[PDB]
């Protein structure tokens, strides 16, 4: 079997088994959203 | 002509504007933040430079 992936800016359709944690806003944290992972401060936003 | 001269009979006071740059914007770069962002892993590789 050949699995061909695409990792677009589009809704996640298949995911790995990671357990999910609560949001931690206004602190510098490691984060991972749908595998997009980085470090920074999370806040609400006005963005459309 | 070898025997005539022009002499100014009058004058003008002139004011002229000369514009000169003297400074530029002082700039500062956080070389770690520019290269690595906040990622710890890249900052460890950057130490090897
Ligand atoms: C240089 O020229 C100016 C005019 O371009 C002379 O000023 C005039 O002088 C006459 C007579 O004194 C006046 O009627 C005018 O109103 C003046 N005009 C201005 C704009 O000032 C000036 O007298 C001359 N300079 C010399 C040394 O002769």
């Amino acid at each position: 079997v050949v699995l061909s992936f695409e990792l677009l800016n589009a809704p996640a359709t298949v995911c790995g088994p990671k357990l999910s944690t609560e949001l931690v806003k206004n602190q510098c944290v490691n984060f991972n959203f749908n595998g997009l992972t980085g470090t920074g401060v999370l806040t609400d936003s006005s963005k459309r | 002509s070898n025997n005539t001269i022009a002499i100014p009979t009058n004058f003008s006071i002139s004011v002229t504007t000369e514009v000169m740059p003297v400074s530029m914007a002082k700039t500062s770069v956080d070389c770690t933040m520019y290269i690595c962002g906040d990622s710890t892993e890249c900052s460890n590789l950057l130490l090897q430079y």
